[PDB]
RNA sequence: AUACAGUGAAACUGCGAAAAAUCAGUUAUCGUUUAUUUGAUAGUUCCUUUACUACAUGGUAUAACUGUGGUAAUUCUAGAGCUAAUACAUGCUUAAAAUCUCGACCCUUUGGAAGAGAUGUAUUUAUUAGAGUCUUCGGACUCUUUGAUGAUUCAUAAUAACUUUUCGAAUCGCAUGGCCUUGUGCUGGCGAUGGUUCAUUCAAAUUUCUGCCCUAUCAACUUUCGAUGGUAGGAUAGUGGCCUACCAUGGUUUCAACGGG
């Protein structure tokens, strides 16, 4: 495979080829044939509308089988370069996929693009590691200087993380979709996002209930993060929708969560949380209890 | 080439790595109950 | 190689060649402590000469406070303790009357441990409370009762602390440095001026009032009830006049 | 008057904010020198800089403490000390009168009188000669 | 190590703005140091509420001690210069509410604040700045009325 | 011994070759470096990870070597191809983490715990902290929370970021042991090197003051091209006109400054 992959790069029959590979590339030793592939495929027309949505993916991210790499960010973005004002985007993109002065400078296609290589070049490059801290907070410094943006992040998001039952009611790729959550909540389409973030919230809370540590651990920063959302925000249909099985399972266990409950009835969102009643139970069961009696009541 | 020594000496290095770690943070707790009872004197 | 000018309480041959040895770093300083070279060739005389001393040290036959130190120019200075595990030894290295570098045969129970006075108590990092001690063995989570000018007990097994000696008015004291060295006893006067140059001030036999640096003195024990032997009646320097007049 | 030049009068890393209030306007930072030296309040409440003060500035007295009288005062925020020590060589047979002569660098919370006794201390370099620092009259 | 010589210096840094380039250099003794040369862009921070960015410096508008870097745009210690404002302003419509101090907010629509340079960049080898706000924001008003 | 194994040319590497004028001392470094030795020192590098991953450990770029010559000599050389690492340059560290709080509840605690919460270092800033009773007569009942210095803006912790980046072991010789999930499975010792920070050590650096010949038919010297201070900066391991700007015009001296041997 990976002669077959230097012959090609060695290399009409190329682009019959080419069209194979693109039906062999929208649907997926493989890594490094895969670079090969990406080195030899940015240097048809439906078929090239496919692989510009795949290279576009590419360049978005790397989130199957690797995580982020900058040599193959730097290939799909050569690849959507030679694909696709123009040069000076071209320009500032191709220093960004080199980031502190890109950032600085950079501060609707090349939008895109550029949300795109960004996230992907800072898409969680680790906790700390003594630049993954100063990387997180410059992606959310870029994604809360460039509301398109943000509109494409949380649509990154649920592209990331069927969805029927995911609004009425894989563990591993649930528990990177809960991180993937947490760190798209981490930051400083908001229907479409919080439907995603709350089916991922209930699907982590059910895989909980029934690797353990991870999923109890980005549940509880999910829910936490979910709080500080509806805080952040303050409609009730689809809030009841959410709140409803959430607070029903934690019936029993409210005596993150009670902040939650204590925030959302302080006129507007004293009907809100009136729409679903236990708040009794709330006040009885300390300053965390003296806090939300003497401020309920 | 990955003999067996190899792997031995890199599990004998995390192995060192956590039980310097083990016994700093028992001397951590121990000095804790000195200053627990330095208190209450 | 500077040297043919040692510090003279070495007491080296003078037709013994040019030089005289370089003490490396180590846990004390320059001019008041002793290396091995001095020790084992010209001061107990176990081997003649200095390559025969890096023989037995390099054969792992002597440890100073508990490991080997394999080295010949190896400054191990004041009341460390030399465990010669051939010849049952333990050479705990104290003062005399006189300034020179005093031995000792230390039963195995009392060699087991060494003191020392502390130099600073710090807080050295993450909020963790460090002393050191006058032979550089820094560690970590005292008493805090602990203050400056102050003994521990290390136990030298580990590197931990048995017991201290709170030194204030009146816990037996030894000397050491300066015109006054070997003496003990603690309890005339207690003079702190500002900048040095005070001494708790010193009681024994013949109550001789005695004053040295602050810097030139460090504490024991109870009196009477001493942590550490000392040689030769405990040393006094009554008069080697009288002493002829008497015996 | 404080303000004298181009910048300014600066004392880093002790500022007050703005969303706070008292009436000092910054935290003013002041440090008793040592050997039983006080400092004065006109030194303390004084609104002056002096980055180079051995009570308020980043400078601290150690070691050294003589005396000595003012000379002159002719010098822009730095005096001039002399020193008449009584001097004895036994050449003469006699006790003969040298005399010594020092820059001290001089803080605005202190009056300068040309004749009275001064005792000054000794603190880091401060420029060219000036090595001492003034710390009370 | 460590001897003494009797008179000579060494060439400057001089930093200017545009085409930023770090070159470090030798130190006799650990923290080897580096020189920024043509530093274009800075770490500025909110003295009151107490939050950096990272800034792309505008330009110094004013140097206490020669008025010839100003004319030059040599950035050194203590000066006076405008950057972007927008990323504290981010700040503080997100976390006040407010969405815009009186002298503040006067500047904030008008584009660029006044901020001081603390770090060394030509010897240090990074560039800080913190947001004159209160009486250093009072008499550096005055002083752009002594440059008008 | 079908990777090598003790022996060792050569070479790469690592380390070391550093006439108050001189000085003899004295003082400080709360004004710098701190290599070597010695003692403590650090779980955090991928999780937009299930179309699941370099860590049972990844890459060049070359010596010695082989080959072609020059040349008049050799401690002179140019070309080419090989091949190593504690050289050079990257780089992830498997109950993805792991530990302490709160521990309600039980069952009796020396617990075991569902879930409410936090977690490196280094660099450069800006802060903040850094200062009278009840009495089982036995004891308890709440007590007034901080290291040192003569002295701190010290030590240190947290806070919000920036890191052209730091480190957080891709190393080596000896034995080969315990376990049972008999798999090249899990673990395991002695100690060589390297590295973060602090202390000690020596070594360097300034700086304090006490001290040397003959002199006034030697009394003025120095601001030029900073001579003397301030303020800010450049610098520098560092204070400091050591230099750069603006302000002030000083300083030394007849007690012999300055000069003469």
């Amino acid at each position: 495979t990976y002669p077959i992959l230097i012959r090609n790069q060695a290399l009409i029959p190329q682009v019959a080829e080419n069209h194979f590979v693109d039906i062999a590339p929208f649907v997926y030793y493989k890594d490094e044939e895969d670079m090969e592939n990406e080195r030899v495929i940015t240097g048809v027309d439906r078929n090239v509308f496919l692989k510009t949505l795949s290279k576009f993916k590419n360049i978005k991210n790397v989130y199957s089988a690797t995580e982020l790499h900058d040599h193959l960010m730097v290939l799909l973005g050569s690849r959507n370069t030679d694909v696709q004002l123009d040069a000076l985007l071209a320009y500032k993109n191709p220093t960004l996929n080199k980031l502190l002065d890109d950032t600085l400078f950079k501060d609707e296609n090349g939008s895109q693009s550029i949300k795109a290589e960004d996230e992907k070049v800072v898409m969680p490059y680790v906790l700390r590691i003594f630049f993954g801290r100063a990387q997180v907070p410059p992606t959310s410094g870029q994604k809360r200087s460039r509301v398109i943006s943000v509109l494409p992040n949380f649509k990154k998001p649920y592209i990331n993380d069927r969805l029927d039952y995911n609004y009425f009611f894989k563990a591993t790729l649930k528990t990177i979709r809960r991180m993937t959550g947490f760190v798209n909540i981490v930051n400083s389409r908001t229907n479409f996002p919080l439907h995603t973030n709350s089916v991922l919230q209930p699907l982590i809370y059910s895989i909980a209930m029934a690797s353990t540590e991870e999923v109890h651990l980005r549940k509880m920063a999910s829910n936490l993060r979910q709080q500080g959302l509806k805080c952040l925000s303050s409609v009730g249909n689809t809030f009841d929708w959410s709140t409803s099985m959430e607070d029903i399972y934690a019936v029993v266990v409210k005596p993150n969560l009670q902040q939650p409950s204590s925030l959302l009835r302080l006129y507007w969102a004293h009907n809100p949380s009136l729409y679903q009643f236990a708040t009794a139970t709330a006040l009885m069961d300390q300053h965390v209890k003296e806090a939300v009696i003497g401020p309920i009541i | 080439l990955v003999t067996p020594q190899r792997l031995q000496r890199k599990r004998h290095q995390r192995a060192l790595k956590v039980r310097n770690a083990q016994a700093q943070r028992e001397a951590a707790a121990e000095y804790a109950q000195l200053l627990a009872k330095r208190l209450s004197e | 190689l500077k040297r043919l000018a040692a510090p003279h309480h070495w007491l080296l041959d003078k037709l013994s060649g040019c030089y005289a040895p370089r003490p490396s770093a180590g846990p004390h300083k320059l001019r008041e402590s002793l290396p091995l070279i001095v020790f084992l060739r010209n001061r107990l005389k176990y081997a003649l000469n200095g390559r025969e001393v890096k023989a037995i040290l390099m054969q792992r036959h002597v440890k100073v406070d508990g490991k080997v130190r394999t080295d010949t120019t190896y400054p191990a200075g004041f009341m460390d303790v030399i465990t010669l595990d051939a010849t049952n030894e333990n050479f705990r290295l104290v003062y005399d009357v006189k300034g020179r570098f005093a031995v000792h045969r230390i039963t195995d129970e009392e060699a087991s441990y060494k003191l020392g006075k502390v130099k600073k108590v710090q807080l050295g990092k993450k909020g963790v409370p460090y002393v050191v001690t006058h032979d550089g063995r820094t560690i970590r989570y005292p008493d805090p009762n602990i203050k400056v000018n102050d003994t521990v007990k290390i136990d030298l097994a580990s590197g931990k602390i048995t017991d201290f000696i709170k030194f204030d008015a009146g816990k037996l004291v030894y000397v050491t440095g300066g015109r006054n060295l070997g003496r003990i006893g603690t309890i005339v006067h207690k003079e702190r001026h500002d900048g040095g140059f005070d001494l708790v001030h010193i009681k024994d036999s013949l109550d001789n009032t005695f004053v040295t640096r602050l810097n030139n003195v460090f504490v024991i024990g109870e009196q009477g009830k001493p942590y550490i032997s000392l040689p030769k009646g405990k040393g006094i320097k009554l008069s080697i006049a009288e002493e002829r007049d008497r015996r | 008057t404080v303000q004298s030049e181009r910048a300014f009068q600066k004392q880093p890393h002790i500022f007050n904010n703005p969303k706070v209030k008292t009436s000092k306007r910054t935290k003013r930072w002041y440090k008793n020198a040592g050997l039983g030296f006080k400092t004065p309040k006109t030194a303390i409440e004084g609104s002056y800089i002096d980055k180079k003060c051995p009570f308020t500035g980043l400078v601290s007295i150690r070691g050294k403490i003589l005396t000595g009288t003012v000379v002159s005062t002719k010098m822009h925020r730095t005096i001039v000390i002399r020193r008449a020590y009584l001097h004895y060589i036994p050449k003469y047979n006699r006790y003969e009168k040298r005399h010594k002569n020092v820059p001290v660098h001089v803080s605005p919370a202190f009056r300068v009188q040309v004749g009275d006794i001064v005792t000054v201390g000794q603190c880091r370099p401060i420029s060219k000669t000036v090595r001492f620092n003034v710390v009370k009259v | 190590r460590k001897k003494r010589k009797f008179e000579l210096g060494r060439q400057p840094a001089n930093t200017k703005i545009g085409a930023k380039r770090i070159h470090s250099v030798r130190t006799r003794g650990g923290n080897k140091k580096y020189r920024a040369l043509r530093i274009e862009t800075g770490n500025f921070s909110w003295a009151s509420e107490g939050i950096s960015k990272k800034t792309r410096i505008a330009g110094v508008v004013y140097h206490p001690s020669n008025n010839e870097l100003v004319r030059t745009n040599t950035l050194t210690k203590a000066a006076i210069v405008q950057i972007d404002a927008t990323p504290f302003r981010q700040w503080f419509e997100a976390h006040y509410g407010q969405t815009l101090e009186s002298s503040v907010e006067s500047q904030f629509s008008a584009g660029r604040l006044y901020a001081c340079i603390s770090s060394r960049p030509g010897q240090s080898g990074r560039c800080d700045g913190y947001i004159l706000e209160g009486e250093e924001l009072a008499f550096y008003l005055r002083r752009l009325t002594a440059k008008k």
